[PDB]
């Protein structure tokens, strides 16, 4: 990387710079609110 | 589930049969279900008698409309089956049962037998 960032086959002494140190996540967490006020489709299909 | 049947053991030919059956525990939030009555004498097979639904419909076998009456308590306690002007071949036993349309008779009662005193 310190060769490919200068387009040269030889690099001199000293401190250089490269790409950043990236930490990636693993999984996804989705917590929307608890179900409530269920719609009354249960009573209309089970209606007498 | 308990369905108990009550009635006389011996009756007069000029009397009236007053059978009762009491049911304990059902899902009343339904449609097409009800209470059915069926008759059985020894020496020949079963003969269906009557049906009631929860809405108060009142049905029997055909050509027996005049001599069959039902009393509903409208309190989910008991169903009363009343007959007048009997036939002495009908000395028989009675089963009161739950009556669905897919389940032809859902739960079988114990039933009660009666014979004429003549
Ligand atoms: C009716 O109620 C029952 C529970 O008694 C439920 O399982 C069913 O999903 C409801 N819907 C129908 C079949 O109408």
């Amino acid at each position: 990387e310190t060769k490919c960032t200068l387009k040269s086959f030889t690099v001199e002494k000293g401190i250089y710079q490269t790409s950043n140190f990236r930490v990636q996540p693993t999984e996804s967490i989705v917590r929307f609110p608890n179900i409530t006020n269920l719609c009354p489709f249960d009573e209309v299909f089970n209606a007498t | 589930i308990t369905l108990k049947e009550s009635g006389p053991t011996l009756v007069k030919p000029t009397q009236t049969l007053t059978l009762t059956c009491a049911f304990s525990g059902f899902s009343l939030n339904t449609g097409g279900a009800g209470v059915g009555w069926i008759r059985q004498p020894p020496g020949k097979a079963l003969e269906w008698l009557a049906l009631i639904y929860w809405d108060g419909d009142k049905r029997y076998n055909p050509s027996l409309k005049s001599r069959l009456a039902i009393i509903m308590d409208t309190s989910k306690n008991r169903v009363v089956l009343t007959m007048t002007n009997m036939d002495p071949v009908d000395t028989a036993t009675y089963y009161c049962a739950h009556h669905k349309i897919e389940y032809i008779f859902d739960y079988w009662g114990q039933g009660t037998l009666v014979a004429v005193s003549s």
